[PDB]
């Protein structure tokens, strides 16, 4: 590596010791654009994570400010439902987060050194303390892991629903579906018994002609 | 603040100063009694008033007695901690 | 082992076990602390393990005791009851078991059950449980009754045994994983288990066959028969307005299953994260620690079984016979409350006895925020109620929270059984009917809320300043139960664990109380009843409905509910079924009132006309050496607490179930 | 140890040697000269100096079962990698810091963090550090709240608070009011969110003639006259945000 890039070496890649950079893109960095560029991937990741969220929410149903704001039940595609929400709720949405943003930038600006740090968790943690107790490192990977799998989920999901209109519809089967039968709930169930295509055959013959005290072994039918 | 009082029946086992809080009261020297020594009360400025000298004086009644005054709460007979009088 | 040990002398010694006793009977202080102090086996002569050996031997005492109590349910069924009257006609006839003498009249007390039997009508539910067991005969009762006895026996055997099996060495109980594992794969795994064996090989077709109407004995003496595909709760028995019992059977097989793979990962190791319970595996090892998580997990799992024994049916006609499914929930919750009052008061004893965990060094903002929301609680949802009840006294029902002027929905109550439109009746009744939530059941359930904090708030007080406080540092040298600090410091009454507690019980009986008639009310209103003719059906509800527009004010729970629904047990004198309960209803009241002398009075006012009432006994030579006293404050606060609870507790009883009684008959 | 008589040849049937070094790193190293009587190290001394080589080499099928079932088990006592932890948990919150939690349900989940949990002023509660009040982010938002900013004159304070407070105070009387379906519900509700401008303001005088706080007072100024200003600026922004919010809800339905 660089001295620029160990500014963030040991959270990326499959393993955490890894640095994954086919392009290239980070050799040629400095130190502080290696930190902008973090910024960026955690502020997407954190953004994607709770995009996933949401869209998840709203294809489960569970929609209840926009049904509550149109008196209707708005589309459970994510997409259709931003054309059926109001403009009134659209304008609040991105005031809010207007202003989420700006006093994140302007009145809480986060450390240069630690440009990711939002909450201002560089005043009060103790990253370099060699206790058991201290995996702030585990915490971050865990975080950097979840955020990238959550972009790549979020674009996939949006792309497919602007292609094929699929927007990975959920089967939460309790309050917005109503599932009636176990063939519902679990794929390819009709009764009790899992629905295996092996006919369970008798271990033992029985015999033909019973005796007085038999008592035949008991059916599951 | 409260009032702490001895009075002669007063035998000298030290249990009120043993049992003080707050340490309000001592030992001193005295001919009234065979042990030769009398609790006093020097800083009753200090007293709250929980009566565990009372509690724990031995003699038929009380050779030491906490009159409590309501009207003159002080901070330290208050117990006070988080506001600060002084 | 050395049994040469265990003589009677120490019976009259009346106080060997509490060195503070030593100097005996002196006053009637004494007498009273002997019994307060009797089981506080941690305080008493001995050692650790004679604390270890008195703990075991208890419990196994307490098993004999509750063995003997079933037993004797067993046997009062068996013989002193209408069970099989009841079996054949289950609708027709009440459950009773119970029987009363013709001493001073009291025959009166005896009510028409069947043609040939006459009793009290029990609400226990035991028909319906020995229906769902498969017991059909005298006999198996009987031996039901002798199984019993014998394993009250062995219990009591086996306490009296272990009080000289475990030595000083002894250490069995100190070995928490042998323990949890062997109740999790024995007691819990193998018994849902063998008891699934039971029920598929005895109740099964027991029950089949009385649902079909037959009653051959050869036949009495082929799983999933009539089980259709619908989801297990989704259908009901037609005939009996339960749960199938071959899916009740299913269900302890698979729950077992889980407790057995739980276990066996457990064993393998399979769970990763120790360290993040470590911290709680050093610190509660403890008798009190485990008393009380074990006290709240209980007290937990009796609330579940509340709602669940009435919202999902599964013993059968226990859905229809109203009075018993009324007084499961109400015991259960009951006991919960209970319970977990107890699991506060066992913690405070752990805090005061031990380390307590690292949560208790910022205990002030818990405390604080836990004071905020039960205040902000409080004041919206009974403010909610308030401000109905004076716009509606004003005139203007326009301005009050109710489903037809401002409504209160409940968005996040949503269904989950998805169940098929429509309700399931059984023989003019209404077996199960889902419950449709509005702006009463927002405002009533906030109101659980506010006093389910409250009472949270007052344990958790007396747990997290149990040690020592901004007011008195050395409250651990006070210790776990002592009546004040002293007038000083402006007064420190009721400082203690024990005063918490002894204010929290009075909190949790507000809470159930008010739990208790939320259920009951909502019940009658909305859910029980009768039905009058694709079909549909006109329900006739035992209280009309009147829960979702009076409800909404305490006028309202005061005339529909309390005046209006008391009409049973206040006019039930003449009447044989519940004139006991009318008697109850008035004796409780008096015990409640009764109650408040303790509870506002003080010690010294009695100890001084104690003085003046025994100068007159020692005038004519009447002099007591055992000293007359006044009750202690602790023990003061303990009477009253206990009389205020009994009787609120009969005054509910007895309400309840004379309205259930003579609704039902 | 080598110095002590009865860990010297335990035999293999009264306790596993396996078992018996796990017992003795499990307990501390001063008690093995003689534990306490309630462990189980002191069982094993009692029956190590009474059984073994040169002793009774028998016992009854009872005594052994009893003496068995009241010895360790292997997995009953703690692990290195466990002992490492309690030991690191405990100098942890000694050494005064904390490892990050936040409650859940009916639990508690562990951050991965280590924060500060003792301020400047080690016996100061006020000062023991949290990220809701000691955190940057937190620091930065209550010191650019308009009661702390910096080069702000008190009517600029008050103005900008009272702006706020009459703004938003507006609407629970214009929606829930009792003529909230009359077409006055937006002027009424605007009179009262004035009136309750006035009444906290008025309130807020009391405070400043009673208490008299000097910390918005000028150099050489009347004690209280920065904090009353203040006082009287929000009580003038607070019917100018009432006015706003009212206009913009008559002009804009
Ligand atoms: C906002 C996006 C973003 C940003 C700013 C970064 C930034 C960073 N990542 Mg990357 N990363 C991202 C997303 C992002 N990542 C995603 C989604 C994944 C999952 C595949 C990863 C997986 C990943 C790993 C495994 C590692 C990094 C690492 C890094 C750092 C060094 C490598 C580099 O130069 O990356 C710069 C990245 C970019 C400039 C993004 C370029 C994207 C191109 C233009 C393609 C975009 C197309 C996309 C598929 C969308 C198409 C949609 C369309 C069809 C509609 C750097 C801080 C390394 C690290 O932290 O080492 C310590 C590291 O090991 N990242
Ligand atoms: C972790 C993220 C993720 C995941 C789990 C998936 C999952 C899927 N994608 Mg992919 N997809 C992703 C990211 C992801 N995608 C991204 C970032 C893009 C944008 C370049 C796409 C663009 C995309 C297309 C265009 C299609 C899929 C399709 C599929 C399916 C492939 C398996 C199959 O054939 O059956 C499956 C639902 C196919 C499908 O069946 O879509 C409904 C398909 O046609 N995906
Ligand atoms: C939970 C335990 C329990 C409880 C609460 C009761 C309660 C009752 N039983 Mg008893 N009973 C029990 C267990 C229990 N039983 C057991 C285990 C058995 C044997 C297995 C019996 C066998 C039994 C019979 C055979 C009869 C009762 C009867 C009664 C009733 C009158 C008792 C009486 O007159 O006492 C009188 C008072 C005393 C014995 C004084 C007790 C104290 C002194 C020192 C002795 C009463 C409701 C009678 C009944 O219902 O008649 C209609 C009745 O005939 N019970
Ligand atoms: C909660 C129920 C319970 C528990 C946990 C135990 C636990 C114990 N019993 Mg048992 N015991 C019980 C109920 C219970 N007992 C009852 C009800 C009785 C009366 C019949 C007995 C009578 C009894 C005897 C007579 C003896 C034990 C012994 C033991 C030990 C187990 C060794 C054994 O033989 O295991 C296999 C099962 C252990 C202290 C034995 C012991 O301590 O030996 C050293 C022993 O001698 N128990
Ligand atoms: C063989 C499988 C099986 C069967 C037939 C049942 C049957 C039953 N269970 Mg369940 N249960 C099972 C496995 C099973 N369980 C397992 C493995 C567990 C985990 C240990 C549980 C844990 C469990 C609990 C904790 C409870 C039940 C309860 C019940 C009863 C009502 C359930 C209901 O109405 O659900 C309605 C059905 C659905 C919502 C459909 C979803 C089905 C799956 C998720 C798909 C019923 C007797 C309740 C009870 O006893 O009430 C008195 C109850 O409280 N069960
Ligand atoms: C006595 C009642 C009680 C009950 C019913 C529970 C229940 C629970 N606790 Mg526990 N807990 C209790 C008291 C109780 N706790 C007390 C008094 C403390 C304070 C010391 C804790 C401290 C504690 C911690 C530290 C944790 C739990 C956790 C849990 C969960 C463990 C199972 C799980 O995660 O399954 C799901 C897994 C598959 C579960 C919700 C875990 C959790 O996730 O809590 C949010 C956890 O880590 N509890
Ligand atoms: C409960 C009713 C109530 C109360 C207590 C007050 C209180 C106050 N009003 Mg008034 N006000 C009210 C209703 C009320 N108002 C209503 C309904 C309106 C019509 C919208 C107004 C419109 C109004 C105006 C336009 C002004 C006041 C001002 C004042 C202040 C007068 C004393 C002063 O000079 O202080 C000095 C401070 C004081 C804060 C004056 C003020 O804010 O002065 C700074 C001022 O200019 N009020
Ligand atoms: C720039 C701010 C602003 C704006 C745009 C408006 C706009 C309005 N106000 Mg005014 N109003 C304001 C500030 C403002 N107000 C303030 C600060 C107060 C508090 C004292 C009020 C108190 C107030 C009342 C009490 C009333 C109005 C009314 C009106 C209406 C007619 C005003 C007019 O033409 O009067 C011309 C004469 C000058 C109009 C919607 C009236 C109306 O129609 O309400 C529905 C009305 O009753 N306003
Ligand atoms: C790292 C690296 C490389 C790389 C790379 C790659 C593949 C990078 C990919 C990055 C990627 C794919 C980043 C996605 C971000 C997505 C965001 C922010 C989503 C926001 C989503 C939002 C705001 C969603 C909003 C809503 O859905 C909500 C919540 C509910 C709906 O009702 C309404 C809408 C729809 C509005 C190279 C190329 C190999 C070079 C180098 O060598 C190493
Ligand atoms: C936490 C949270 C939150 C919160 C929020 C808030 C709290 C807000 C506020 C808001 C507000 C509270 C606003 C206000 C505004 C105001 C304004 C905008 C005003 C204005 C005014 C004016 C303009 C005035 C003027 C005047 C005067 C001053 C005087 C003279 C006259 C006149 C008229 C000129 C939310 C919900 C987001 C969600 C998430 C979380
Ligand atoms: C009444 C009262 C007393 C005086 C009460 C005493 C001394 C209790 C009397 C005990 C008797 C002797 C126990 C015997 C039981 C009853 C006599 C049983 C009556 C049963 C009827 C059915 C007949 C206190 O000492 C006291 C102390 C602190 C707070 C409140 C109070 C308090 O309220």
């Amino acid at each position: 590596l660089t001295p620029a890039q160990e500014s963030i070496a040991g959270t990326g890649g499959p393993f955490p010791e890894n640095f994954w950079d086919p392009a290239g893109i980070t050799s040629k960095k400095s130190k502080e654009e290696i930190l902008e560029l973090r910024a960026i991937e955690l502020k997407h990741g954190r953004v994607a994570m709770l995009a996933v969220l949401g869209w998840f929410h709203v294809a489960a149903g569970f929609h209840i400010i926009g049904d509550l704001a149109t008196g209707t039940y708005l589309d459970n595609n994510p997409l259709v439902s931003v054309t059926q929400l109001p403009m009134g709720g659209m304008w609040q949405t991105v005031f809010f987060i207007m202003c989420l943003e700006w006093v994140s930038t302007y009145v809480c600006p986060p450390p240069k050194s630690k440009p990711w740090d939002i909450l201002g968790w560089s005043d009060i943690l103790l990253e370099d303390e060699d206790n058991y107790w201290n995996q702030f490192r585990k915490a971050e990977v865990q975080e950097l892991n979840n955020g990238r799998l959550a972009m790549m989920a979020i674009v996939g999901l949006i792309v497919q629903d602007i292609f094929f209109g699929d927007f990975g519809e959920v089967k939460v089967c309790f309050s917005s579906q109503t599932c009636q039968d176990i063939g519902d709930y679990l794929p390819g169930w009709t009764g009790p018994l899992p629905p295996v295509a092996y006919d369970f055959p008798p271990l033992y013959p029985a015999p033909e002609v019973p005796y007085t005290g038999y008592q035949a072994p008991l059916k599951l039918m | 603040s409260h009032a702490v009082k001895i009075y002669d029946t007063c035998i000298g086992c030290t249990l009120c100063v043993r049992a003080c809080p707050t340490d309000v009261l001592e030992m001193v020297p005295a001919t009234v009694n065979a042990a030769k020594q009398v609790a006093s009360s020097p800083r009753v400025e200090d007293c709250v008033g929980c009566k565990r000298c009372e509690t724990a004086c031995p003699t038929d009644f009380l050779s030491i007695r906490v009159y409590l005054q309501e009207n003159e709460e002080t901070q330290y007979s208050l117990g006070l901690d988080l506001a600060d009088w002084s | 082992a050395i049994f040469r040990y265990v003589n009677a002398t120490l019976w009259s010694k009346a106080g060997h076990f509490n060195k503070a006793l030593s100097k005996g009977a002196k006053t009637t202080t004494w007498i009273w602390n002997l019994h307060a102090s009797a089981h506080d086996f941690d305080i008493q002569q001995g050692s650790a393990g004679l604390i270890a050996r008195k703990v075991f031997s208890s419990g196994l005492a307490h098993l004999s005791l509750v063995f003997f109590w079933l037993g004797g349910m067993h046997f009062h069924g068996a013989y002193l009851s209408n069970y099989s009257a009841w079996l054949k006609d289950p609708k027709s006839v009440a459950p009773s078991s119970h029987i009363a003498y013709s001493l001073v009249g009291q025959d009166i007390l005896n009510s028409y059950t069947s043609q040939y039997f006459s009793g009290i009508t029990i609400t226990s539910g035991f028909f319906q449980l020995y229906r769902s067991e498969g017991i059909v005969t005298q006999s198996q009762l009987k031996y039901a009754c002798a199984a019993s006895l014998i394993a009250t026996l062995i219990c009591l055997s086996g306490s009296y045994l272990h009080m000289q099996l475990m030595s000083k060495f002894t250490s069995f109980y100190k070995k928490f994983q042998s323990l949890s594992q062997s109740h999790l794969i024995i007691m819990f795994g193998f018994g849902s288990v063998s008891f699934s064996a039971h029920q598929i090989h005895e109740a099964l077709p027991i029950n089949s066959l009385l649902d079909s109407g037959i009653w051959d004995p050869q036949l009495f003496s082929a799983i999933l028969l009539g089980t259709p595909s619908a989801i297990t709760g989704k259908l009901l028995n037609p005939s009996t307005g339960s749960i199938f019992l071959s899916q009740v059977a299913a269900h302890h097989l698979a729950v077992g299953i889980v407790f057995i793979t739980l276990g066996l990962i457990k064993w393998c190791n399979l769970f990763f994260s120790r360290n993040a319970i470590l911290s709680l595996r050093l610190a509660y090892m403890d008798y009190h620690a485990q008393l009380s998580i074990n006290l709240a997990v209980w007290a937990s799992l009796s609330m579940v079984a509340a709602h669940h024994l009435t919202e999902i049916p599964v013993y059968p006609y226990e859905s229809t016979d109203y009075p018993t499914v009324l007084c499961l929930f109400v015991h259960h919750a009951c006991l919960s409350g209970f319970f977990t009052v107890a699991s506060g008061a066992h913690a405070s004893i752990f805090v005061i006895r031990q380390l307590p965990t690292s949560e208790i060094r910022h205990r002030d903002p818990i405390i604080g925020h836990l004071i905020w929301v039960c205040i902000a609680l409080g004041l919206h949802s009974f403010g909610l109620y308030c401000h109905n009840d004076t716009l509606e006294a004003l005139g203007r029902p326009e301005d009050t929270f109710c489903d037809n002027s401002i409504q209160l929905k409940p968005i996040f109550a949503k269904q989950f059984l998805g169940l098929q439109p429509g309700i399931e009746v059984l023989d003019g009744k209404i077996v199960r009917m889902t419950q449709e939530l509005g702006t009463a059941d927002f405002m009533v359930h906030h109101i659980h809320a506010f006093t389910i904090h409250v009472t949270l708030l007052i344990l958790l007080k007396g747990v997290l300043y149990a040690r020592n406080s901004r007011l008195v540092s050395d409250k651990l040298e006070l210790g776990f139960a002592y009546p004040c600090d002293g007038p000083g410091r402006g007064g420190t009454c009721q400082i203690s664990p024990w005063d918490h507690l002894f204010l929290a019980v009075f909190w949790m009986y507000n809470c159930l109380s008010v739990v208790i008639f939320h259920y009951f009310w909502k019940m009658q209103s909305d859910v029980w009843g009768s039905y009058v003719h694709h079909s549909s059906l006109t329900c006739s509800h035992y209280s009309q409905g009147d829960f979702s527009v009076n409800s909404i004010t305490i006028n309202g729970w005061l005339r529909n509910l309390l005046w209006s629904e008391a009409s049973q047990v206040i006019q039930s004198y003449a009447l044989p079924s519940i004139c006991s309960y009318g008697f109850i209803f008035l004796a409780a009241h008096f015990v409640w009132a009764f109650s408040l002398m303790f509870l506002f009075s003080g010690r010294a006012y009695w100890q001084e006309l104690i003085e003046s009432i025994l100068w007159s006994h020692h005038k004519l030579k009447i002099v007591p050496h055992i000293q007359p006293r006044a009750l202690s404050i602790s023990q003061g606060r303990a009477v009253g607490l206990t009389h205020y609870v009994l009787g609120g507790i009969g005054c509910t009883w007895a309400f309840i179930i004379s309205r259930m009684l003579v609704l039902t008959t | 140890i080598s110095k002590i008589a009865y860990l010297q040849d335990v035999p293999r049937t009264i306790l596993e040697a396996d078992v018996l070094e796990k017992l003795l790193m499990n307990t501390p190293r001063d008690q093995w000269e003689d534990p306490p009587e309630d462990t189980y190290l002191y069982t094993l001394k009692t029956f190590a100096e009474v059984y073994g080589p040169g002793k009774a080499t028998k016992m009854g099928w009872w005594d052994y079962f009893r003496l068995k079932l009241d010895l360790p088990p292997g997995f009953e006592l703690l692990d290195e990698d466990e002992m490492k932890v309690a030991a690191d948990y405990d100098k942890l919150m000694m050494e005064g810091k904390i490892p990050f939690a936040v409650p859940g349900p009916a639990g508690f989940w562990y951050t991965g963090a280590v924060i500060q949990w003792k301020g400047k002023e080690q016996f100061a509660g006020d000062q023991v550090q949290t990220l809701t009040e000691n955190g940057r982010f937190s620091k930065q938002f209550l010191a650019n709240l308009a009661f702390y900013r910096d080069g702000l004159k008190p009517w600029q304070r008050g103005l900008e608070i009272g702006m706020a407070h009459g703004y938003f105070l507006i609407g629970p009387f214009t929606s829930l009011g009792p003529l909230r379906n009359t077409p006055e519900a937006a002027t009424v509700g605007l009179l009262c969110g004035c009136a309750i401008v006035g009444l906290v303001s008025i309130g807020g005088l009391i405070f400043g003639s009673t208490i008299k706080p000097t910390r918005f007072d000028k150099e050489g100024d009347k004690p209280a006259s920065g904090f009353i200003e203040m006082i009287n600026w929000h009580a003038i922004g607070g019917l100018g945000g009432a006015g706003f919010a009212h206009a913009l809800i008559t002009v804009f339905g």
